C-alpha cells in the first residue's frame, strides 16, 4: 500500500469549519508529551498502555494513556523500556486507575528506547519543503533524538514551526483552504495527513489525534516531507 | 466564594492586548466568560469544555481565549478599543448548578 | 433537583393569561426567571429576594412574576402574544452559584 | 394631629420605578392574626415574639413584632393579647437559638389586649371608609372588626385591601394613581395620616414601609373616622 | 448599477478602521447593512430608514455607520479585527423589494 | 400582490405532512424559500432556477420542494417535527433585486 | 453495438449530492407529445419549432427541438410529423422574433417519427415489455404501449423509468433506493445500445445535458425491441 | 418668574435609552442650516414658511420648510427679509412644493429666524458667547460661541455649544454617552433662566422631530449680553 495524493475534494476545506480554528491549533503550538525510557505500569482497556510521565511545563498530568491500534501492538510494548513523544488532549479523555496527581491521554507515539539513540549529545534533522498554490515558497528543517522515530513527533514540530511562522492555524480560521502533509519514506511508500480539521461545527480533538494510533514509525535519517498549501482570494 | 478574577480592576490603552485571568478551585470541566452591560445582562463572550477547548459565545468577535490548565481560563482583547469596557465575570459548572466569580472593572480609553 | 419545572410544554392561544411553577428544596433566598432565545443566552424576566419580593429584570414588559413561598416562585404572562413563544429557565439563588432547573417551551399559537 | 398634605409633602407613583406588586403584597389579602396569645420569646430590646402559625399558605409558625422601644415590648410580654398586621419576610431575621428551619414572619406594633377588648355577642364593629378622587368624593365604603380598640393598621390594611380589589388601587407594575393618602380622625378631633406610595426611585423596601406601624397606635373601632385621598394625572 | 458599493475587495489591518460604502440610484428611503455568515446566512448589522437615521440590527457589536445622503449610506468598523472578516452586504428597500449590490471581501490581518 | 403565499398562519401536530404554497406575478426564472429564526439571519432552505428545477438551500433538511410553473413553487415538511415550527419567506427574483412575499406562521405541535 | 456497462462506467447515485428530483421530475409522468403537426419556424439551423400547447398544466405553446444537425432537421422541417420527448426549461433559449414575447416555450431533443403510415388500425397499441434486475437477479417486469411502430428509443425509455419511479422508487426528491442503473435496448437486427439511468457526480444535474442524448433521434422497431433495466442497491 | 431647574428625577437619563446615539448626535454634530437675507417663498401649513434655501456642503436640499409655533407668528415673518439658522431633519419631513429641476431635495427644521435689518453687527465684528462646561457639580471647563447676530435664536447658540463638546468631550457618542445626565441653562441679562433637555427619552426608538420641535417658540437671546452654562453628569465610580 501507497496511498495517492488528495486532489482537491478529498481535502477538508477551513472555510467550511465554522467552530475556532485555536482548537486544531492547541495540538501543535508548542505542544506535545515526551519522556525518554520508561516502562508502562498499568493499562485501562485491552489496547492501551498508561506511563507515569508528568507535566514538564505545567502541572497538569502525572499519568498518561497512549491508545495502539489493537492488543497484539499492546502486547509488544506491554514491558518495554520505551520514549513516548506525541500530541496530548484531556477533553473526553477518561481512564480508570486510582492504585489527584493529573490525567492526560494521546495516541500512538512509543518507541523502543535501548538502540534508538545517537551515541553523544547529538541530534537528527528532517528536511521539509512546503508548497502554497503548487509553488515551493519556503523549506525549512526539523530535529530529534531517534532514528527510526513516529510520523507523529514529526508531524507536530512541523506544524510547531508553521502555526508560528506562516499562520497556519489561528485561533479564528486560517489563511489557507487546504492543507495535507506528505511522507516519501524512502521505498516509495508515500502516506499523507489531513491537515485542516472536518468541516462543521464543533472538531472531535481526541478523533482527529486517533489517525497516529498506527503507531507508524519512520526512519529519521532518509525520509522526505511535503506541505501542500493554498490559499483562496479575498 | 469558588472562583476568583485576577486582575479585579484594570483600565487599558487603546490599542493594547488585555488578558483577564479566570482561577477556580471544583476542577469543573467547563467555564465560560460573559461580559455584563446595562440593559444587557451578561451575553456570553467565548466558553470551554476542559484543558486545551475554547468555543465561541453569542458575543464573540474581538475577543481570543485559552483554557491551559482545568483551574484556568483566560479571555484576551486581540486590541483593545473604547467600547470593550463593561464589567466581566467568569462561572465554572458541574450540569445544573453554576458558580460565578466577582467581575473585572475594564475601561480602555 | 433543588429545581423543579411545572409544565414541561405548554402550548396557548394569543390573549390567554398563562402561569409557570417554579419548586426549589433549600429554603433559598434569590429566584430568577429567564428566557431562553438561542441568539440570546438566556435574558432575565423577574426575579426575587424573598417570598412576597419580586423584581423586574431587563426584559419584563408583557410578563407579571409572583413569589407566593420560600420554595414556590412562578412567571406569568398576562396576555399571552406569539412573540413570546421562546423556551423558560428559572434558577435558585445562593450567593454566586445559581441552580438552573430543566425548563419549559412554551407555544403561543 | 399631624396636618394634610401638600403634593410635595405626597409621594408620586409616577416616581416610582420598581415594582407596584411589591406594595400590593402587603395590602392583598394579606394580614397576620391571632386570637388570646401569650408572648413565649423574644430577639431584641423592643420586640416580642409569638407562635402563630401561617394561615393561608405554610409560611412560618411564628411571628416576631417589633414596637417602638422596649418598654412597650415589656408591655405585653406577659399579658394575654391579640394580633393581626400586614407581614414580610424580606430581610426578618430572628436568632432565637432552640435551627430545624422552622419558617418565621416578621411584622410592625399591631398588638392588642385579649380581656374586655371583644364586643360581647355577635357583632363586629363597622367603620366608615370615605373616597375622593380628584377632589370629589366617587365612593364610601365599611370595613370590619372585632375588638373596641383597634390598631390603625389593622382598618389601614381593610381599606387598601378592598381598594385594591374596587379601584386597583395598586396593580403589578403601577397604579392608576399619581398619589394616595389614608387620613384617620378621633372623634377628640386627632388626626393622622399615613403616605400610600412608595418612596421614588427604582426599589421598595418593606420592611422599613411597614415601621409606620411601629406606634402600635390605636383607635376606637365606634367612633374613628377614614379618608382616603387619590389624585390622578395623564390617560 | 441600482446599489454600487466600494471598493469590492480591500485589506485592512489588526486595530485599524475601516469604512465600506453604499450607493444607490433608486432613490429610496432605506438602506441595509448585512454581514455575510457562514452558519447564519446574511446578518443585520445596522439598517435606516432616511438622511441622519441609523438603526441597530441583529449583529450589531463591533460596527456603526452613518446615512451622509439619499444615496449614500455607509458602515463603519471601529477597529478591524481578524474576527470581522467576511463578505459584507449593502442594500435598499421600498416595500417587500430588496435591490443588493454586488458584495465587498474584507480581509483584516 | 406579484409574490403571494399561503397559508398565512397553520397549525400542524408532529408527524404531519404539510405544503406552504407560493405564487410569483412578476415572472422570474428564480425563486427561493427561507425561514425566520432567533440568533440567526433569514436563512435559505431550497431556491429553484426555473420550471423542473430546485436546488438545496444551506438548510434543505428534513424539507422537498417543487417548481411546477414559471410562478409556483412550493416548501414541502414531510414528516412534521417541533423543530419545524418558524416563519416562511417565499422570494421570487431578478439579478440583485430579491421581491418577498409576507410570511408564513407554522407550528408544530 | 456499445458494450455493456462495468461498474466503474457507471455513474453512482452516492456520488451525486445535488437534488435527484431533478431527474425524477424529467421522467414522473412529465413529457411532449403531439400526432400529426408540420413545424412552424426554425432557430438555429440544427433545430425545429412546433406549436404545442401543455396538455397539463398551461407551460408552453412553442416546442423547440434539437437534432444533431442540419440535414436531420431539413429532413423534417417540411414532413408532417408526430413528436414525444421529455421536456425541459431551465436554460431553454430560442428567439420567437416577430415580439410573441409572451408565449410560453419549452425545449427538447429528438422524439420525431414521420407520422403518415408510422400508425397501426383503431387505437391498437403495442406492447413493449421491460425486465428488471436487482443485483443480477431478475425481479419483476411490466409492459408498456406505444401507438407507432417505427418509435423512439426515447418514448420508452420515458415509460419504462415512468413506472419503476411509482412502483420502485427509481428515484427520490433526495436521492435514490439504488446505487447505480442502465436500461439496455437489445433490437431483433442484433444492436445492443445501454444509457446511464443516474446522474453525473457531483452536486449539480444539468437536465439539458442529460437529455441530449435523445439528440441522435433514435428509433426502434416497438413490435420486436427488447428493454432491461439494470439495478445496483446500497 | 424664570424656570424650575431640573431635580435629577426630572431630566432623561441616558441609561435608560436603548437605541442609537448617533441619531442624537447627528443634530449637533457639524449640522446646521443657515441662509442671511431671505424670504418665504410659499407656505405649507398655517404655522410654517418655506424658503428655498440651498445645501452648501452635501447637495442634500433647495429649499426648507421650518415650522413655527402658531399662525401669528408666521403671519410675522411671513414677507420679512430674514436670516436662518436651525438644526434640520429628514426622516418624516413633508411638503407640497414646486418641486423644481418632484426633485430638488427637500429638508425640515422648527424655529431660527430672526429678522435682517439692523439685526447685524456695524463694526465687523461678530460676537463671542461664553459656555461654562460642570461634570458633577465641578466647573470642568468654558470656552466661546461666536454668531452675527444681535438678537439670535437660543437654537444656533445651543447648536455651536453642543457642536463643540461632542468634539471636545464626546457628549453624544454612536452607542451611548458618557454622561448618564445633562441639561443647557440660558440666563438672561433681564434675570430669566430657560435649560432644554440634552438626552434622548427612554426607548430604543429616537424621534428627530419630536426632540426639533422644542425650538419652535423660536425664543431670541442677546448675543452681547447673553450667559449659558451646560449641566452633565457621568453616573459612575
Amino acid at each position: 500500500e501507497s496511498q495517492p495524493d488528495p486532489m482537491p475534494d478529498d481535502l477538508h476545506k477551513s472555510s467550511e469549519f465554522t467552530g475556532t480554528m485555536g482548537n486544531m491549533k492547541y495540538l501543535y503550538d508548542d505542544h506535545y508529551v515526551s519522556a525518554t525510557k520508561v516502562k508502562s505500569v498499568d493499562k485501562f482497556l485491552a489496547h492501551d498502555l498508561i506511563y507515569n510521565i508528568s507535566d514538564k511545563k505545567l502541572k497538569n498530568y502525572d499519568k498518561v494513556k497512549t491508545e495502539l491500534l489493537n492488543e497484539d501492538l499492546a502486547k509488544k510494548y506491554k514491558d518495554e523500556v520505551v520514549d513516548v513523544y506525541g500530541s496530548n488532549y484531556y477533553v473526553n479523555c477518561y481512564f480508570s486507575s486510582k492504585d489527584t496527581g493529573g490525567k492526560t491521554c494521546m495516541y500512538g507515539g512509543i518507541t523502543k528506547h535501548e538502540g534508538n539513540h545517537f551515541d553523544n549529545g547529538n541530534l537528527q534533522n528532517v528536511l521539509v519543503r512546503v508548497y502554497e498554490n503548487k509553488r515551493n515558497t519556503i523549506s525549512f528543517e526539523v530535529q530529534t533524538d531517534k532514528k527510526s522515530v513516529t510520523a507523529q513527533e514529526l508531524d507536530i514540530k512541523a506544524r510547531n514551526f508553521l502555526i508560528n511562522k506562516k499562520n497556519l492555524y489561528e485561533f479564528n480560521s486560517s489563511p489557507y483552504e487546504t492543507g495535507y502533509i506528505k511522507f516519501i519514506e524512502n521505498n516509495g511508500n508515500t502516506f499523507w495527513y489531513d491537515m485542516m480539521p472536518a468541516p462543521g461545527d464543533k472538531f472531535d480533538q481526541s478523533k482527529y489525534l486517533m489517525m497516529y494510533n498506527d503507531n507508524k514509525t519512520v526512519d529519521s535519517k532518509s525520509v522526505k516531507i511535503e506541505v501542500h498549501l493554498t490559499t483562496k482570494n479575498g | 466564594a469558588a472562583v476568583t478574577q485576577s486582575p479585579r480592576n484594570k483600565v487599558a490603552v487603546t490599542g493594547e492586548k488585555v488578558t483577564l485571568s479566570c482561577q477556580q478551585t471544583n476542577n469543573h470541566n467547563n467555564m465560560y466568560w460573559y461580559r455584563q452591560d446595562t440593559g444587557h445582562g451578561l451575553r456570553l463572550i467565548h466558553y470551554s469544555y476542559g484543558a486545551g477547548s475554547t468555543e465561541k459565545g453569542d458575543i464573540p468577535d474581538g475577543y481570543k481565549a485559552s483554557r491551559p490548565s482545568q483551574e484556568q481560563f483566560s479571555l484576551i482583547l486581540e486590541s483593545a478599543t473604547p467600547s470593550q469596557t463593561s464589567v466581566y465575570f467568569c462561572a465554572s459548572g458541574g450540569g445544573g448548578t453554576l458558580y460565578f466569580g466577582a467581575g473585572t472593572r475594564l475601561s480602555v480609553l
